[PDB]
């Protein structure tokens, strides 16, 4: 779990396959499936399937059209 | 005469009669005052609103919590709260009932001193008593050995008890509870364009957290899944008809309990706090304390929290020990149930703080006849 | 309406003619539910046209001016103003209040005054606000028949409530504070 | 190659080359369209006027602000403004120069995503980076420790930094800024009979607010002076030759910054927000934060606002601490100067987000290499 926490937050698995080969065996020893080379999956807010423009209390004092 | 049990928690107030199975009145511990200037004469407006009444009209009020991190900051508001609890929900006369109270461990002593003074002067109660919430929680579950993790709205504390003997030096306290989770969710919700800033909108975020949050068994595994598809997404309807949709915010908000560093606190997660508290007891009672974890309080109602706690403790404890986490379905009211049980025991009737005693000793008597 | 009746050769330029045109507007105009749809019908046939008798015996007939005149309430662009329509003004007026009272304010649209008396204006208001409002919310328009005198009736009520006789302004108070007292005592 | 810094604020857009002392181009962020009919043929009237040409001809246009409360709302209008900034105001090709963009803290994450995508697809910039405006304000001050209060046209926010270490949990954001003050001044000017309702007449109110308003040291004493005599009354000449005179409105309009309840907002004034943001930090850095208050933004240029800030904070902080407010004369352009410094540092050349790095991870990359 600690290795995955560094990967997602800091970026330990940025190279995602061309690491120093010292960090490789340590990760390979921790998780043997070898799935860390894929990279940490990230959520993209560009698409917005559930985009919900919401006028709350503050946003309702100042708008256009 | 009939005894009264009043659990004045940070978020909600539980009240009722001793010997009952459930509290009779449960209302939020909020006092609201108008923020706009009135224009229509004849209806009449009160200067303040208390409890459910302040919740209904929250669109024109500012709601102030009289209790913060378990310590009563505003005393006039708490006086009004007790007035309400005594005359508009239970419909009782305080002078004719012995009332019981609860207090979080390791709190300032001025808090309980003022509580005792207020109840013996403003309301003239014939008898009173202040108990530690964890002890009542242990009474409610019908056990005399185990470690209690009571996590309410303001305070999350651990109190290990063995064979009716507590170990005060092992008691932990952490000011990380439901209100901080609500604040963290209010901060995180801005990542999706939803902005809640007003005190009325704080309550809405609280309802969202109550109805849509859960604790993930594997945090990194859960985050990956929500980033891969839209399975975990759910939509909530705002009071004005608009709809919002929250994704990984569902399990990020409660994760502050296990990773306090999200909100800038240096303390350890509640699992590590429980382990540290167990490890500070004697070596001969750790086997029993491992196998009698009792959770109670509102913050322990997130679905799946029991499994995550069991997994973390097992990861911390030695292999040969057996870890059992006890989560009764009525744990939200465990403190009040325990208080009702304690007030109905015959042996306890000799432990009340009578008015006579208070008069002779003074508000200082709360530090002797109470733990 | 004065500027638009010139399109049929009718000219009104003096104040008495102003009152006459105002009377025509009171007696013949109405608010069309779909301005674009109603404009097609008027240009297609002559069912919408009516007749009015001028004070000196001449007879005038007006067509699409019946519902183009009151449309300026919804599209102030007709008289050159940049401001938005009354429906969108009401919508904005609600979005500037606190989120917990929007539900109640949708369900209590009260309308009053003579300009509100046009036939069908309540239905057009309801349709426009429903178009602007969220789908779940219920839009209800309250249009009492005597709304031409709602302000006076409310004044009559407020001047007769017992709890009001302490909110007066008296000459003795006037002499001490001067004309500035009105902002301090009244809203 | 030379870098560009583009501080696309809510009210004005600042642009220039890195290493330069002042922005080369400053123009209002307005996109305008005609609201009449063009009866003269042969002029070939265009569709949209952007920038100064919109202000000059505003008598026949409707003016629309694409950025509001620091959040871009009309992306086509923003695209037009960026196109104008790159081509007609700087006379440079965006495809050959690195660019730096600024953003307010606590914005929705989708806001910077679309900025990154537009820069990397429509303009094909070689590299780009997004920084928080508050941090860049500290770079221009030549300081590495202090709390910044940035207040522009849309957003007023606080960011505490100690020894180059930011504390995200103490960041404050308040949507109360210059546009709100202009609207409140419009609403108050109807008391003297002056009426302003069109967008073109909004800009005149902005000009009179800039040229006549000042922050009062003591509000109540200032009101009495205004009502007693005519000393504070000043005259302004409208563009048509008509003259207006305003009285206490000179210092009532900026008072909203300290009393948000004037415009119906519930949050506290800027002074209390600044004090609260410091008090959320560790107690061992509060002395430096009191000693290094830095202010920036247009809404800070009111005469005598720094003295009011000092008086207000010193009344809240303990008596032993020293409050030093820093208000450099060029603080209206602090953010751009800080950006120009940052893009010019050799050690910053490795923090750019390149096109080769963009496509690899998609627009999501902006949430990792930036803050
Ligand atoms: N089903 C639920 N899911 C998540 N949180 C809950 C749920 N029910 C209650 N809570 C939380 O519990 C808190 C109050 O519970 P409680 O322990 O009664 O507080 P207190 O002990 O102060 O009275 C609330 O702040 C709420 O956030
Ligand atoms: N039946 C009607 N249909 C349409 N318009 C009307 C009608 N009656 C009155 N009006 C309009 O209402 C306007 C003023 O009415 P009223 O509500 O008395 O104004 P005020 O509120 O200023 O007293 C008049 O100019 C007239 O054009
Ligand atoms: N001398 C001044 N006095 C008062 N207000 C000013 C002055 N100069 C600029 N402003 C205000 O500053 C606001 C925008 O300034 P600026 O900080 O550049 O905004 P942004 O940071 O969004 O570019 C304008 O709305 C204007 O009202
Ligand atoms: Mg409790
Ligand atoms: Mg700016």
């Amino acid at each position: 779990e600690i290795a995955l926490q560094f990967a997602r937050e800091a970026g330990l698995t940025r190279l995602k396959g061309e690491t120093d080969y010292v960090l490789s065996n340590v990760l390979d020893g921790l998780i043997g499936d070898g799935s860390w080379r894929a990279g940490p999956a990230y959520e993209s807010y560009l698409n917005k399937p559930g985009v919900d423009r919401v006028i709350t209390t503050v946003d309702g004092l100042h708008m256009q059209r | 005469t009939t005894a009264l049990v009043c659990d004045n928690g940070s978020g909600l107030v539980k009240a009722g009669f001793a010997g009952d199975d459930a509290p009779r009145a449960v209302f939020p511990s909020i006092v609201g005052r108008p923020r706009h200037q009135g224009v229509m004469v004849g209806m009449g407006q009160k200067d303040s609103y208390v409890g459910d009444e302040a919740q209904s009209k929250r669109g024109i009020l500012t709601l102030k919590y009289p209790i913060e991190h378990g310590i009563i900051t505003n005393w006039d508001d708490m006086e009004k709260i007790w007035h309400h609890t005594f005359y508009n929900e239970l419909r009782v006369a305080p002078e004719e009932h012995p009332t019981l109270l609860t207090e979080a461990p390791l709190n300032p002593k001025a808090n309980r001193e003022k509580m005792t003074q207020i109840m013996f002067e403003t309301f003239n109660v014939p008898a009173m008593y202040v108990a530690i919430q964890a002890v009542l929680s242990l009474y409610a579950s019908g056990r005399t050995t185990g470690i209690v993790l009571d996590s309410g709205d303001g305070v999350t504390h651990n109190v290990p008890i063995y064979e009716g003997y507590a170990l005060p030096h092992a008691i932990m306290r952490l000011d990380l509870a439901g209100r901080d989770l609500t604040d963290y969710l209010m901060k995180i919700l801005t990542e999706r364009g939803y902005s809640f800033v007003t005190t009325a909108e704080r309550e809405i975020v609280r309802d969202i957290k109550e109805k849509l949050c859960y604790v993930a068994l594997d945090f990194e595994n859960e985050m990956a899944t929500a980033a891969s598809s839209s399975s975990l997404e759910k939509s909530y309807e705002l009071p004005d008809g608009q709809v919002i949709t929250i994704g990984n915010e569902r399990f990020r908000c409660p994760e502050t309990l296990f990773q306090p560093s999200f909100i800038g606190m240096e303390s350890a997660g509640i699992h590590e706090t429980t382990y540290n508290s167990i490890m500070k007891c004697d070596i001969d009672i750790r086997k029993d304390l491992y196998a009698n974890n009792v959770m109670s309080g509102g913050t322990t109602m997130y679905p799946g929290i029991a499994d995550r706690m069991q997994k973390e403790i097992t990861a911390l404890a030695p292999s040969t020990m057996k870890i059992k986490i006890i989560a009764p379905p009525e744990r939200k009211y465990s403190v009040w149930i325990g208080g009702s049980i304690l007030a109905s025991l015959s042996t306890f009737q000799q432990m009340w703080i009578t008015k006579q005693e208070y008069d002779e000793a003074g508000p200082s008597i709360v530090h002797r006849k109470c733990f």
